[PDB]
């Protein structure tokens, strides 16, 4: 009962947790371009309003949201310090020596960079911590179907993704089994120097590969026995239901879109 | 009854230069029966099982199921009436939920969603699996996966149930439960079931033993007549039941019991009447 | 461009598709067996891509690479931009072109690896991060170049060893057949 | 060479217990059906540590505050064979794979290759197999090679889990006979965890029943298997001979003791019938 879905996910009831994955996916895709368009202060103000409204409507702890920030920090500093060190001049310089310049341009532009970075990270982490991992594959399959006209097999890709998103846990478990069964023979996993670290991993790659291939062959035979002739000649069982919550969310986003369009600097 | 499965002159090699695995397999199958193909490891019987469903391409001979003779053009038609459960119970799932697995068969054959849910629900409730419908697949008991696969194959509604080895990976209780479930299914829907086996119990319930050794029919009899070959039954591919244990043990200790096969009740009554008289 | 792939082709054997899926899963799980630090990171995902390319060929390699990149990015976290997918497909295509259906050899592997590193891992990625984070370009570029030029030598030897191990040959025995 | 005195670890509390296992013995652990709980065996070995006192195994004594540093010598004294030991064969040749253990702990390479020959001979194989690659070997031959490889550490206490899983009756018989011969000749104390009751009935000296991680009995099989109702509580059972003996007794015959294996019942019935004549 203590389900452990792959990766990270919160089972918290909310409104955002109830949207169709399709709408969330498309909104996430369009968010980058919408951010790109904004240039002036009022633009960023309206964008901040939209994002803060969105995140606050999810009941997620503010602590988790900062976790996704951590594996990007060095770039954040690097960028801000460089743009406050070798930067365009113009204004009241606080301290100048050699290339070092500290003007009002630094304040305004650095504030812009920081806010934009924060928004991008926020809307990136929300998508992950707003949707069941499994449904993402089905949503992508549904939103990729129109590609059939240009003759790129998509149903086969959907089948492959469905296969992989089930295999992942089993391989991760076999990895632990191999780890333990070989630590029985004294192979110190993780100790020693870097050369020793990478030298002792071959008896964690070879057996995993062999076991994976055996599983693949047996699964292929079993599936063929059922009658899986080809693709695109097959009905669908797990379907999606587009409710009006999606319509209202899309309408609100488009209202914000037109607002940013008319209020930005042309 | 008209022989559902007709097989004759079957010789095949899954590797060109390997020793003859199967050689001129000749046997027949009626309807509503329970066969048993038992033989020591290395003789080759899984090859026979795989060939019976038209999986491996063979050359010599011809197999016929439900009138249609097997050709490399009608295999898809044949496979509709043939279903089987494979050896390892962890390498037979296709979906991310039990419901998806049991649905897979129905989805494969072009059908409508609106009609799907009642059938999958009935199938799941026909094997006592309903309460685990929504959970992930890598959480069930070892035998529960076999039960789910059985539910799916029941849902597809076939006539022949090739019960390839499906009782080695499990524990005693799971084996007993699976045997009971297949008993119930056979009794209800009149399904002919073949079985590749090493355990005594499944062979005991069957009605015909078809010992195969070195790709050859060496014997064929009724369970009763074949559970009498002393120690060599161990080499045959089975384990002697407890009755045979006591049977053989008594002989060495200087007492001669009867000859024919007996169950628990028969030996019980024989010993009780023999001793209580004196 | 010695060979032209199949823009369309007859449907694959089930074995091939299931192998593709399992290798996708293997690539997805490798990310958690990494060795490195927050600043210096050394992953082992580039191994599987070359294997996929060599075994199956350009078109399927490209499609699988795109799908795996997109799903993994949306699944773990961080931004989602088309440039990363473009880089992945380019890398897979280079691998397939320089290695598919040719005998495994030293010079081929070294030449392929150096080209992929220099082109995709520095230039395209640096440009994408410049466009999508407005970080200065001509100050950042050398820093990543240092890392790539110090790490690629390991990649070449690892790829060679993977391609010359027995288990790969044994699998190919039952795969090509 | 195992002793305990109400000091084991106490997740729901596992009560502290006391037990002792003689040397060159046979401890069979018929555990909880739903899970064999290799973790419970790991309560003192590998990662998980014990608490609430001291444990003593041969020379090494596990104090309550002993950290992983002292666990290294334990690894070179207790051998365990995981279920399906065929998943850990990675090395070009059988000889090299067999010697991976001793070479890892640190031996002369030529010496390890020398021990490879004797240890291969022990499991009853041919030296020609030495050159072949493991992946091209038969089914049970891989298991036997892995068993030899783990056995090559010349330890004194062996941990075997579900050894006869996925075999035919002949294979199980041969494997258990090999283990019995090693027990009686080379003098190792083997701890067994398994489901089949016949192996426990015949090849055993002391048994143990564990339900959800709680040792609720100990001693010889003779005493443990004489409380039928007690074992049915924990989804357990008794040897077929026990069923037959109970059926016969309920029919109106008496025996001094419960016959565990079919041989004991056969001897009792033979002598009793001979007395009647």
């Amino acid at each position: 009962m203590s389900n452990f879905i792959f990766g990270r996910y919160l089972p918290l009831d909310s409104v955002v947790h109830r949207l169709d994955p399709r709408a969330k996916l498309m909104l996430s895709f369009c968010y980058i371009i919408v951010v790109f368009l904004a240039n002036n202060i009022w633009s960023y103000a309206i964008l901040i309003a939209f994002t803060v409204g969105a995140i606050l409507s999810s009941k997620i702890s503010l602590g988790f949201f900062l976790k996704g920030i951590r594996p990007l920090l060095w770039l954040i500093v690097f960028t801000v310090v460089l743009q406050l060190l070798f930067s365009p001049a113009g204004g009241h310089t606080y301290f100048h020596w050699a290339f070092i310049n500290v003007t009002q341009d630094g304040l305004i532009n650095a504030g812009y960079i920081f806010v934009r970075f924060l928004l991008i990270i926020m809307m990136s982490t929300l998508l992950t911590l707003s949707t069941q991992p499994l449904d993402i594959a089905t949503g992508l399959a549904s939103l990729m179907k129109p590609l059939r006209w240009v003759k790129v097999p998509v149903d086969t890709l959907a089948m492959m993704l469905s296969i992989a998103l089930r295999f992942v846990p089993t391989l991760m478990d076999e990895a632990t089994k191999i780890m333990n069964a070989q630590r029985a023979r004294g192979v110190d996993f993780g100790e020693g120097g870097l050369f020793k670290q990478a030298k002792s991993l071959i008896p964690l790659m070879v057996p995993l590969f062999m076991s994976a291939f055996n599983r693949a062959e047996d699964l292929s035979t079993a599936m063929e026995a059922r009658g899986y002739q080809d693709s695109e000649h097959r009905s669908q069982y797990r379907i999606l239901t587009w409710q009006r919550r999606d319509t209202v969310t899309w309408l609100l986003f488009l209202l914000g879109f037109v607002a940013i369009l008319i209020f930005r600097h042309w | 009854t008209e022989n559902i499965i007709s097989v004759d002159h079957l010789t095949y090699q899954y590797d060109e230069n390997q020793a003859p695995a199967l050689t001129d397999v000749s046997f027949t199958v009626h309807a509503g029966e329970w066969l048993a193909i038992v033989g020591h490891n290395g003789s080759g019987k899984s090859t026979l099982a795989k060939s019976l469903d038209g999986l491996l391409p063979f050359t010599q001979g011809s197999v016929t199921v439900g009138g249609i003779t097997l050709t490399p053009e009608t295999v898809w038609q044949v496979r509709e009436q043939i279903g089987m459960i494979f050896q390892n119970p962890d390498n037979q799932f296709v979906g991310a939920t039990v419901e998806d697995d049991v649905a897979f068969g129905l989805e494969n054959r072009q059908i409508s969603r609106d009609e799907m849910v009642p059938r999958v629900q009935a199938a799941l409730a026909q094997v006592g699996m309903t309460s685990f419908a929504q959970r992930e697949p890598s959480s069930l008991s070892g035998g529960q996966k076999q039960r789910v696969a059985l539910a799916g194959i029941v849902a597809i509604a076939p006539k022949i149930l090739i019960l390839d080895e499906a009782t080695s990976m499990l524990d005693p209780q799971g084996r007993i439960e699976m045997l009971a479930i297949v008993r119930q299914l056979r009794q209800q829907q009149n399904l002919t079931v073949i079985s590749i086996t090493h355990d005594i119990d499944e062979a005991a319930s069957a009605d015909r033993v078809l010992v195969i050794d070195d790709g050859r029919l060496v014997d064929e009899a009724v369970p009763s007549q074949i559970f009498e070959r002393g120690t060599q039954l161990v080499e045959m591919g089975l384990d002697l039941p407890f009755t045979e244990k006591l049977k053989a043990a008594l002989r060495q200790r200087g007492i001669t019991p009867p000859t024919t096969y007996q169950t628990a009740a028969e030996m019980e009554e024989w010993l009780w009447q023999s001793l209580s008289n004196t | 461009m010695k060979t032209m792939a199949k823009t369309q082709l007859p449907k694959l054997d089930t074995l091939s598709m299931v192998t593709m899926g399992v290798l996708m899963a293997l690539q997805l799980v490798i990310s958690r067996f990494s060795v490195g630090n927050n600043f210096i990171k050394v992953s082992f995902t580039f191994l599987i891509v070359a294997l996929i390319a060599k075994w199956f060929g350009p078109w399927w390699g490209m499609l699988t690479a795109a799908v795996v990149d997109v799903i993994g990015t949306l699944m773990t976290g961080g931004p989602f931009f088309i440039g990363f997918t473009v880089s992945a497909v380019l890398g897979s295509l280079i691998y397939a072109v320089f290695l598919y259906r040719q005998p495994v050899s030293w010079w081929r592997v070294i030449g392929a690896s150096v080209l992929i590193a220099l082109l995709v891992n520095t230039l395209l990625n640096t440009l994408w991060v410049t466009i999508m984070y407005q970080t200065p370009f001509w100050s950042l570029l050398p820093v990543r170049a240092l890392k790539e030029l110090i790490v690629t030598p390991v990649q070449i030897v690892l790829v060679y060893l993977l391609l010359k191990s027995q288990v790969i040959q044994m699998i190919q025995a039952r795969l090509n057949k | 060479a195992i002793a305990f005195e109400h000091v084991t670890y106490t997740h729901t509390a596992l009560t502290d217990v006391s037990l002792t296992v003689p040397d060159r013995g046979y401890l069979a652990i018929i555990g909880h059906t739903g899970s064999g709980k290799s973790t419970l065996i790991q309560q003192l070995n590998a990662l998980l540590k014990p608490t609430s006192g001291t444990i003593k195994i041969d020379e090494f004594t596990i104090t309550p505050e002993t950290t992983n540093a002292a666990l290294k010598p334990l690894r070179q004294h207790v051998g365990m064979v995981f279920q399906f030991p065929e998943n850990q064969l990675f090395e070009e040749t059988v000889r090299q794979d067999i010697a991976f253990g001793p070479k890892n702990f640190g031996m002369a390479d030529a010496d390890a290759l020398a021990l490879a020959d004797e240890m291969l001979t022990t499991v009853g194989l041919d030296q020609s197999y030495a050159e072949r690659s493991p992946f091209e070997l038969s089914g049970g031959q891989m298991r036997r090679v892995a068993i030899a490889g783990v056995l090559a550490m010349q330890p004194k206490v062996l941990v075997l889990d579900e050894p006869t899983a996925g075999l035919d009756p002949q294979g199980r018989q041969e494997m258990m006979r090999l283990f019995a011969r090693l027990h009686q000749e080379q003098g190792l104390t083997i701890v067994l965890v398994t489901h089949q009751m016949e192996d426990v009935a015949q090849y055993a000296e002391q048994v143990a029943v564990m339900h959800e991680g709680r040792l609720m009995k100990f001693g010889t099989p003779a005493d443990v298997f004489s409380n039928r109702e007690w074992l049915q509580d924990h989804q357990l059972d008794v040897p077929q001979a026990a069923q037959f003996a109970r059926r016969l007794r309920d029919r109106g015959l008496t025996f001094p003791k419960q016959p565990l294996t079919a041989d004991q019942l056969a001897d009792y019935l033979a002598q009793q019938w001979a007395q009647r004549g």
